[PDB]
RNA sequence: UCCAUGGAUCUCCGAUCGGGAAACCGUAUCCAAGCUCCGUGGCUAGUCUGCGCUCUUUGGACUUUGAAAACUUAGCGAACU
RNA sequence: UUUUUUUUUUACUGUAAUUGUGAAAAGGUUGGAAGAUCUGGCCAAAGAAGGUGAUAGCCCUGUAGAUUCGUUCCUAUUUUU
RNA sequence: UAUUCCUCAAUGACCGAUAGCGUACAAGUACCGUGAGGGAAAGGUGAAAAGAACCCUAUGACGGGAGUGCAAUAGAGAACCU
RNA sequence: AUCAGAAGUGAGAAUGCUGACAUGAGUAACGAAAAAUCCUGUGAAAAACAAGAUCGCCUGCCAGUGGAAGGCUUUCUGCGUUCAGUCAAUCUACGCAGAGUGAAUCGGUCCCUAAGGAAACCCCGAAAGGGCUGCCGUCCGAUGGGUACACGAAAGUGACGA
């Protein structure tokens, strides 16, 4: 109903019912107040949401059905861009050379 | 650990908690020199002089 | 059939919600209020004027029949009504004491009063939702602070 | 999403449309080294490690609420 | 710190798009779509660490994007990679989730056109491929 | 009858490929001429 | 520490400027609805 | 939305770290210096010193000049007519 | 170290203000629609040009200019071994 | 003093869709050749899409009425002014 | 208008150039001496489509199995008949939409070389370039030789015709 029982149930929108309403995305001024732990957790929450939205679009388009509310995906995408810009902005402002060069790798690493 | 992670306020408050917990006789000159070495190695000289 | 090499209008002296008078066309001499401005065609829609009749075929979703909606006018076919004398007038630009741009009546025979900016512009076209959604962060959680560079609150796991 | 290309881009050789000994690859990162006997050895230091913190009990959400509160 | 490993990733961004399986109960494997530069070890570790799967094996294949040519004009979609992931324990998907019921009801529209013995199993493992 | 074009991809790349044209001075002038004309397929 | 011590347009630029002007000229006319 | 200035990110070939069926493959460069964390060895054992790498800063060792229409100056230099 | 400030004045292809500002009245008739025709006012350092339901100086965007910004100068970039 | 891969402004008893650059239109494209290389065609509804609801006859309206519009042989799906 | 001026200035023919449209003419032809017949169904229309029954043809180079070279989605499912099929086609290798290719062992990548190609060093040459691949010497190149570490070699070999 409200909680997935499996990891497979996380690729679906379980709260979709009555028009459902979604908010706007995070602003950089709102992200500048949060810690690194909260920003990492928010990055992974947005990553799971983006995987759900792309899965839902693919599943609905595979049966010639329309994808409802396509504007959810760019909101998540640009919020995830803003998180990385905020973290890189802090990594510039770090005064120790080794710590700054390690924080830039922690942000941009892949 | 908190001084190596540059969490200066929490490390200071942990110092004060160790004071109020009745362990303050352990802070000899050696451990304060260790804290100063950590802070100077991570370039926090203002808090290093505060700890001084 | 848009054969003419027509440039765009970059700064509009005609705003949505203004009271105008149509000076040219089939409905010449009739007053109204601007409902929408089509910028990409240099055209406006006057509320209830310049009507057309559309034959729309109805399917399983929309109703058929012959409807009647407004058709756009060209943006040079309307002219702003002077608020004092009621006759149409031109619009010029005046700077106030602060240095705020306003629109003043211009033309010989006009009062030179200030054309007021319509009040419909501040009202949102899509109103804000009453209730939050199940994936919306309430504003009491966003505004809390966990990062502080001076005290070193919330530093990473270096 | 459909996007426009050039019709001359079909001439670039790809291993799906090539003789059997043509190898191109897809810019994946390597994880080990080739042997002299045609095998492969996976060096475990080159495998990626993911640091994903525990997300249970987190209070922030993907979207920010847009209810009318104040100017 | 950097002494922990040569390749440490703190912000993964691997996009995974799940394909809807045929049956709702006793799922032993599932398929997904991702970018062509993903590796079996990357997909297995992302799926284990981020979602909590118990992955046994990962099998991949490459696909070309769909193309349309009308004599000089060419339009196309991006290439993708399809992966099969085999689970150690069977899982299930509830019917009440959107858009599962619509997918099944649209799938059954296209396809319109007893002697049990002793020691006979019921739910056997249905895994394809090599 | 046996016609004149008998295809082989490795022979095509070894005679009219990019690095086969880039190897000699005549082929480099061919590449310059093609780019100056504006051909979409500079090499074969 | 040696850190705390105190210490014409090219042809590609002209081509990029011309290209941007060429786009801006096309974007100055009334769009034909279709 | 848009504009001005400054920033963060910024895949690959052409192409130059090596190979090459252009858009692919393989790649921790090397050596001195001084600094937080790390582990291990050894003393008569206390603000005791001595060995290493990984990653960071500052130098210096190897090399990567590089395109382009016409004009200019040179070399060799026809035949039809 | 920073901030406020005395700071002259012209030139400018600076083809600067992408697209800033920038003058000029009403009636009658025909016509699908007025810019046409008749009566009759006004601007011009602006009657180059392009639109608006036909051919518009005064319906729209512009144009001449006038204001604002910014390169030299006044106001020397000096002082030290 | 020479030239224009380039930039800005201006002019024409220069051309006006078999003309003018090969290209007014997604052209060095389509297409031809192993390769160097050769190399096209194709402009216009109406002021505004108001682009023909509805009825009849055919499998099917592009037909006959009705309606929009000044005008419907001005009724088109890279094409409808004369 | 008139009077002057500048010319890419006047078409019936160049086996002239480009486009459009006639004639032959509703004529030839509908492409391998395997071959078709019927009941039912769908549809506006069935000799040509679906399913079934009866008959025939191919069996070591037109006709069966797997696949190299080449092709590049032609594969499968639903919808459709504007184009194509030597049809008036409901069908399809045709149009629209979606889906499909799972490897430690298969085939490659990797290691090693042949014929051959190229750098370095050296030699020659108006320029461009040409030779040389070894006495100490490098990198590529299968149509061949190899399948559970790295380094070295005055050890054996790998190793071969009709
Ligand atoms: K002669
Ligand atoms: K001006
Ligand atoms: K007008
Ligand atoms: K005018
Ligand atoms: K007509
Ligand atoms: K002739
Ligand atoms: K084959
Ligand atoms: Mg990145
Ligand atoms: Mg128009
Ligand atoms: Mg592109
Ligand atoms: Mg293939
Ligand atoms: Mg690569
Ligand atoms: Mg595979
Ligand atoms: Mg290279
Ligand atoms: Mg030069
Ligand atoms: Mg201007
Ligand atoms: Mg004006
Ligand atoms: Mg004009
Ligand atoms: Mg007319
Ligand atoms: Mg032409
Ligand atoms: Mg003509
Ligand atoms: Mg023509
Ligand atoms: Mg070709
Ligand atoms: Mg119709
Ligand atoms: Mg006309
Ligand atoms: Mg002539
Ligand atoms: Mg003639
Ligand atoms: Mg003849
Ligand atoms: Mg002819
Ligand atoms: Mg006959
Ligand atoms: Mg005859
Ligand atoms: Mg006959
Ligand atoms: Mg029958
Ligand atoms: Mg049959
Ligand atoms: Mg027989
Ligand atoms: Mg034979
Ligand atoms: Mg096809
Ligand atoms: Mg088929
Ligand atoms: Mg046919
Ligand atoms: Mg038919
Ligand atoms: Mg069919
Ligand atoms: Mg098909
Ligand atoms: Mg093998
Ligand atoms: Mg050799
Ligand atoms: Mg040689
Ligand atoms: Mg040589
Ligand atoms: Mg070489
Ligand atoms: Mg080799
Ligand atoms: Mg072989
Ligand atoms: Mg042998």
């Amino acid at each position: 109903v409200k909680i997935a029982k499996n990891p497979l149930e996380e690729f679906f929108e379980f709260d979709r019912s009555k028009p459902v309403v979604y908010g706007r995305g995070w602003k950089a001024s709102e992200l500048r107040l949060k810690s690194w732990d909260d920003l990492q957790k928010l990055w992974y929450v947005l990553l799971k949401e983006k995987n759900m939205l792309m899965t839902q679009r693919q599943m609905l388009q595979a049966q010639n059905m329309m994808f409802p509310n396509p504007e959810r995906i760019p909101k998540v995408r640009r919020s995830m861009c803003r998180i990385k810009h905020v973290l890189t902005e802090r990594a510039i402002e770090e005064p120790d050379p080794r710590r700054s060069a390690e924080m830039k790798r922690m942000v941009n690493g892949m | 650990s908190l001084y190596q992670a540059a969490r200066i306020g929490e490390g200071d408050e942990m110092i004060d908690k160790m004071k109020s917990a009745g362990y303050g006789e352990l802070l000899n000159k050696k451990e304060y020199y260790g804290f100063l070495k950590i802070l100077c190695g991570i370039e926090r000289l203002e808090h290093a002089m505060s700890v001084f | 059939g848009w054969k003419a090499a027509e440039k765009l209008i970059r700064h509009w002296k005609i705003l949505r919600g203004d009271n105008v008078m149509i000076i040219r066309g089939k409905d010449k001499g009739e007053t109204g209020t601007v409902k929408r401005v089509i910028r990409s065609q240099n055209r406006v829609i006057v509320e209830g004027k310049n009507l057309i009749k559309k034959h729309i075929k109805g399917g399983p979703d929309h109703e058929g029949g012959i409807f009647t909606v407004e058709a756009p006018l060209h943006a040079s076919n309307v002219q702003v009504v002077d608020p004092v004398t009621g006759r149409p007038c031109k619009v010029g630009v005046k700077y106030l004491e602060d240095g705020t741009k306003v629109r003043v009546a211009r033309g010989t025979g006009t009062s030179g009063s200030i054309i007021p900016r319509p009040e419909i512009l501040k009202i949102r076209t899509t109103p804000r939702p009453t209730t939050a959604g199940p994936k919306d962060t309430p504003m009491e959680f966003v505004w809390e602070q966990t990062y502080d560079a001076k005290t070193g609150k919330g530093m990473p796991d270096l | 999403s459909f996007r426009r290309k050039r019709a001359s881009s079909l001439d670039i050789l790809s291993p799906k449309r090539a003789p059997r000994d043509f190898y191109k690859g897809k810019n994946c990162k390597p994880t080990g080294f080739h042997t002299k006997k045609g095998g492969y050895v996976v060096q475990p230091d080159k495998l990626p490690n993911y640091v994903i913190p525990d997300l249970t009990g987190f209070k922030l959400k993907p979207y920010v609420s847009q209810c009318p509160i104040e100017v | 710190g950097s002494r922990l490993g040569r390749r440490v990733v703190h912000f993964a961004n691997l996009p995974i798009k799940l394909l809807m399986p045929t049956k709702l109960t006793n799922i032993h494997e599932f398929a997904l779509r991702t970018i062509p530069s993903a590796t079996k070890i990357e997909i297995k570790r992302v799926l284990e660490s981020l979602y909590g799967f118990e992955v046994e094996k990962v099998n991949t294949l490459n696909m070309d994007g769909k193309k349309k040519k009308r004599g000089g004009l060419l339009i196309a979609k991006a290439d993708y990679k399809k992966a099969y992931v085999t689970l150690k324990n069977p899982l299930s998907i509830s019917g009440d989730l959107f858009p599962v019921k619509f997918i099944e009801e649209d799938r059954k529209s296209k396809v319109k056109g007893k002697k049990s013995h002793w020691l006979d199993q019921k739910e056997r493992r249905e895994v394809g491929g090599y | 009858p046996k016609r004149t074009f008998q295809p082989s991809t490795i022979r095509r790349k070894r005679n009219h490929g990019f690095f086969a044209r880039k190897a000699t001075k005549g082929g480099r002038r061919v590449i310059a001429r093609r780019i100056a004309k504006g051909r979409h397929r500079v090499t074969a | 520490d040696p850190r705390f011590m105190k210490k014409r347009e090219t042809l590609p630029e002209k081509t990029a400027r011309k290209k941007k002007r060429l786009k801006q000229i096309n974007m100055s006319f009334v769009k034909k609805p279709h």
